[PDB]
């Protein structure tokens, strides 16, 4: 799925997860990739470290922002293969969808279904 | 732009 958690090993993310929390508690980790299928640009930069209070839709601005996306285009972000809510904070998304390396990774795409 | 711990080779956080 994420190419992150194939070019870097569980231990090592896992280490780093817990650096980062420990370090940057009112903050959470989120690696952000492009979805397969997505026919958007990419995003230079992958990892994220947002305050726990950001919204699922301050996220989707900033992202928008940062790959250069107008408003004609699309963009959603995928938590597990499904749309997070927009009301939702990243730290609850953290809280409940943190994988065990410490991380919140979130897909995006110009599709509202992941492929 | 601001980015943390960008010793890591990772190329760092961006810091938000």
């Amino acid at each position: 799925k994420f190419v992150y958690k194939e070019e870097h090993p569980f231990e090592k993310r896992r280490s780093e997860g817990e650096k980062i929390r420990k370090k940057y508690p009112d903050r959470v980790p989120v690696i952000v990739e492009k979805a397969p299928k997505a026919r958007i640009g990419d995003l230079d930069k992958k990892k994220y470290l947002v305050p726990s209070d950001l919204t699922v839709g301050q996220f989707y601005f900033l992202i928008r922002k940062r790959i250069h996306l107008r408003a004609e285009d699309a963009l959603f972000f995928f938590v597990n293969n499904v749309i997070p809510p927009t009301s939702a904070t990243m730290g609850q998304l953290y809280q409940e969808h943190h994988e065990e390396d410490f991380f919140l990774y979130i897909a995006y795409s110009d599709e509202s279904v992941y492929g | 732009e601001a980015i943390i711990e960008e010793d890591d080779g990772d190329g760092g956080w961006v810091d938000t």
